[PDB]
RNA sequence: AAAAUG
RNA sequence: UGCCAGCCACCGCGGUCAUACGAUUAACCCAAAUUAAUAGAUCCACGGCGUAAAGAGUGUUUAAGAAAAAAAAUCACAAUAGAGUUAAAUUAUAACUAAGCUGUAAAAAGCCCUAGUUAAAAUAAAAUAACCCACGAAAGUGACUCUAAUAAUCCUGACACACGAUAGCUAGGACCCAAACUGGGAUUAGAUACCCCACUAUGCCUAGCCCUAAACCCAAAUAGUUACAUAACAAAACUA
């Protein structure tokens, strides 16, 4: 009839192998599509072991250079007054402007924090958003 | 997961976040099995457990002609189907898991039995999910309703392609001769 | 061909950063009786309270402003080897597009 | 505030005397305990005494 | 197969051991590829490749499931439980 | 090639640990008043770290201060002074209700 | 509280 | 024949119920050999030590062994040994009040030189903090203060050296309280037990012995890994 073993492999092998040995006189019809467009990885069973000891898993965190401009800004004013929508792609906030603003000023030149983030801050006046400073 | 680490991107502050580059890569010849399997005249079952759009899920694959699971999955339905069907029916072809957890964020009962009865499994695995056993995987989001209805909109015209693609196939082979 | 990790740096919810005490606005797809349920819009859907003030104004898509607390709760138990999810979102109702 | 459990345990790697002796695997239930029922106990004792005292007297 | 009587149980385990079928990499189609040491629960056993001259000089039950099988030469030692199932 | 990849550095995001309301000060056993705020004013039990929320050092040393000064001749054992009675509450148990 | 054996 | 006669290498068989006892027929294997007994050859562990036999109560060291790639040493809290001190309770002892106090499921016995309150040395022990997890090699240690002080520029290693809870022995001192034993009172058919009361050895200090524990976290020491991989349970499987 069949093979009903899942630790053993996966199922493509235990149709193969139950072909070729001629148990199963008919051919499935996904093993051609299977052969013509075989999937990335073979879908054997494997049992999932935990990890002990000092083992840890190898995902690395996404964190990039204009997290700590936003870290700053978060710090000083928190939340702007411009509230977060998800929805829409190509929506800019208040601390995209601020990190815009941020980048532009550290190519004019200027290597100081002071110089970077109270010129900015000034700056987004000029556009006119208003900035609430946290006390 | 554990054995969801080749298939994310990184972590944003706690949260993980999957990487679309295999996402997309997978889910082409995810589409593409779908789609010969419609071609070939085989059957397609879409199994989801989640209590939310499994209203969705009925709709989708009744305008694709296909069948759906999206209820309480039984015990012996893949496995003794000369019993829980009828005396003797024809096993679904492949399975579609929208999915691959049901209420009790346990691993589901088709996973294995479509393993069980070399049966073809193409499945949307969460961070949370194993995509050990199924034969086509494609990491995703499947708690948000704007990626389960694009995933909906994608099998549904996968199987509308195959089928009259088979139609116009047919229809040129009467004019062979 | 864009690619993923220029589009995620310029994803609004990379933009956001901690989602501690953040204004969002959300949009209302289901409604029960006393419970509202708002898609803020990045991975779940948070359930709020009905006010006493402009109850009647709260309808299945209407558009609202959240003070997000928590992405997705979960949280870590005795002999439990992962966490147990809530599939929901913390956050608190403060308007209702107000504009 | 839960009580730290790290180091309290007899296990391979903790180096140190186990603190806490589990009767029973500590992992939590997936049910609750049902509800105690109260020990009932006799009522107005004090006024069968206020009541027995007209009866002592008179 | 389990049941109450022996007959049944014979049906029931004729029944239910061709839905669990293995396929065995036979080198040549007498002998296995390479030997083998496996471990199991508590029984140990250890298979090595055999010349086409050497036909099956292994246990009793392991010579009657590779005359099933199709391997001709064999030899196997099992060591520790010896335990059918196992 | 990318030069949107992720970093891998600190993260910014790093919140500031939360403080006993004695760290980087100065406990001491003649201080009457500050150790009284830590015992019970009917019975004169020293408050536990679930009730006062004090970091691992300074409830070691303000229950070591509490003892030597009510050996010393500072401080009563069986009862808080009725002086001290009227300080700020600072522990989180509540005894009334 | 009490209370053995087959 | 019927647990009788009797048979067997192990399991075991003997029911007016025997393919296992005695006889007949039949059958199987050897063969001028066939059985029985005794000797032999072979057969235990290159396997394990939490629950089946096994990690020795602890540390150091001699002999001896491995140094195979590179790093390290040391900090809140109750180690230990001396010296000094006592917050609560308890008691010897006085004063007022009462005839009862203690005792258990209930009683009895005991004490009425008894009980409550107000004052009170000596001895013993060290509430909460402790939902803390530190010190010491282990046993062990958490009332306060002072002194001395917690080896190794850090591998393993005894039958050698030094410690080693409680219990027990000797000499001197102490004795509030608890209590083996003992004597009374309960229950029981019996109770030389569990229940109540009193008291002794003992628990306390100094000096000298004894060297035993479910000395268990039943998991040996040193540097590691999360690869293969769940006898069962339990604290996951393993390397040199
Ligand atoms: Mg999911
Ligand atoms: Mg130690
Ligand atoms: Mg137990
Ligand atoms: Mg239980
Ligand atoms: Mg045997
Ligand atoms: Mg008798
Ligand atoms: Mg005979
Ligand atoms: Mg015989
Ligand atoms: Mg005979
Ligand atoms: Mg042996
Ligand atoms: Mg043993
Ligand atoms: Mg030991
Ligand atoms: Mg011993
Ligand atoms: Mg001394
Ligand atoms: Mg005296
Ligand atoms: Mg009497
Ligand atoms: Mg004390
Ligand atoms: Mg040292
Ligand atoms: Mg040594
Ligand atoms: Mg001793
Ligand atoms: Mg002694
Ligand atoms: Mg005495
Ligand atoms: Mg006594
Ligand atoms: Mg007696
Ligand atoms: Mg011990
Ligand atoms: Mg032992
Ligand atoms: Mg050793
Ligand atoms: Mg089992
Ligand atoms: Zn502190």
């Amino acid at each position: 009839a069949g093979s009903r073993l899942e630790t053993v492999g996966s199922i493509f092998s235990r149709t193969r192998d139950l072909i070729r040995a001629g148990v199963l006189k008919e051919k499935p019809l996904w093993l051609d599509i299977y052969n013509a467009f075989p999937p990335l990885r073979e879908p054997v069973f494997r049992r999932p072991r935990l990890r002990y000891g000092k083992a840890k898993a190898a995902v690395q965190d996404i964190f990039y250079h204009e997290d700590r401009i936003r870290a700053k800004f978060y710090s000083a004013y928190g939340s702007g007054p411009k509230a977060f929508d998800l929805f829409n792609p190509n929506f800019k906030s208040t601390c995209q402007r601020f990190v815009e603003k941020y980048i532009e000023l550290q190519r004019l030149g200027e290597t100081d924090e002071e110089k970077l983030f109270v010129e900015a801050g000034k700056a987004l006046l000029a556009e006119g958003v208003t900035l609430r400073r946290v006390g | 997961h554990r054995f969801m680490e080749p298939y994310l991107f990184g972590s944003r502050l706690g949260q993980d976040i999957i990487d679309l580059e295999q996402t997309a890569a997978h889910l082409q010849l995810a589409l593409n099995f779908t789609a010969h399997v419609a071609y070939r005249e085989g059957i397609i079952l879409f199994v989801s457990r989640h209590r939310q759009f499994a209203h969705l899920i009925e709709t989708t694959a009744r305008d694709c002609g296909e069948y759906a699971h999206t209820r309480y999955f039984k015990g012996g339905l893949l496995t003794n189907a000369p019993l829980l069907l009828g005396p003797g029916v024809r096993l679904p072809d492949l399975i579609i898991f929208l999915h691959t957890l049901n209420n009790v964020f346990e691993p589901h009962v088709a996973v294995r039995d479509a393993a069980k009865m070399n049966i073809p499994t193409v499945g949307i695995v969460d961070t949370n999910c194993n995509p050990a056993l199924i034969t086509y995987p494609v990491p995703g989001n499947d708690d948000s309703p704007p990626a389960v209805r694009l995933f909906c909109r994608l099998f549904q015209v996968a199987i509308s392609r195959a089928k009259e693609k088979r139609r116009q196939v047919e229809a040129l082979y009467r004019l062979q001769g | 061909v864009e690619s993923f990790a220029s589009m995620l740096r310029h994803s609004p919810l990379t933009q956001m950063g901690p989602a501690k005490n953040k204004l969002v606005i959300g949009q209302i797809f289901h409604i029960v009786e006393d419970d509202l349920y708002i898609d803020f819009g990045g991975k779940f859907h948070c359930v709020c309270k009905r006010p006493e003030v402009d109850g009647e104004k709260y309808q299945k898509g209407t558009r609202v402003r959240l003070r997000l607390l928590d992405l997705e709760l979960t949280s870590r138990f005795l002999g439990a080897t992962t966490d147990t999810t809530i599939l929901e979102a913390d956050a608190v109702l403060l308007g209702l597009q107000e504009s | 505030a839960t009580p730290s459990l790290r180091g309290r345990l007899a296990r391979l790697g903790n180096p140190r005397r186990p603190i806490l002796k589990p009767n029973k695997p500590l992992i939590l239930a997936n049910h609750v305990g049902e509800r105690r029922r109260e020990k009932g106990e006799a009522t107005c004792i004090t006024e069968m005494s206020v009541m027995m005292a007209c009866w002592k007297q008179n | 197969g389990k049941a109450t009587e022996r007959a049944d149980a014979f049906r029931k385990a004729k029944n239910r051991a061709v839905h669990y079928l293995h396929y065995i990499e036979r080198y040549e189609d007498h002998t296995i590829y390479h030997d083998i040491s496996l471990k199991f629960k508590r029984t140990h056993i250890k298979m090595k490749k055999q010349p086409r001259g050497y036909g099956l000089h292994c246990h009793r039950a392991i010579m009657t499931i590779c005359r099933l099988i199709g391997i001709k030469d064999l030899y196997a030692k099992v060591s520790g439980s010896v335990n059918m199932l196992n | 090639s990318n030069e949107d990849l992720p970093v891998p550095m600190e993260n910014p995001y790093k919140e500031p640990l939360k403080k006993c309301i004695l760290c980087e000060k100065h406990v001491d056993y003649k201080n009457v008043q500050l150790l009284s705020q830590f015992i019970s004013p009917f019975t004169g039990c020293i408050y536990g770290r679930h009730i006062t929320g004090l970091c691992g050092k300074k409830q070691k040393e303000i229950t070591k201060a509490i003892k030597r000064a009510q050996i010393l001749g500072f401080m009563p054992v069986t009862y808080k002074d009725p002086a001290y009675l009227k300080d700020p509450k600072v522990c989180n148990i509540k005894y009334r209700e």
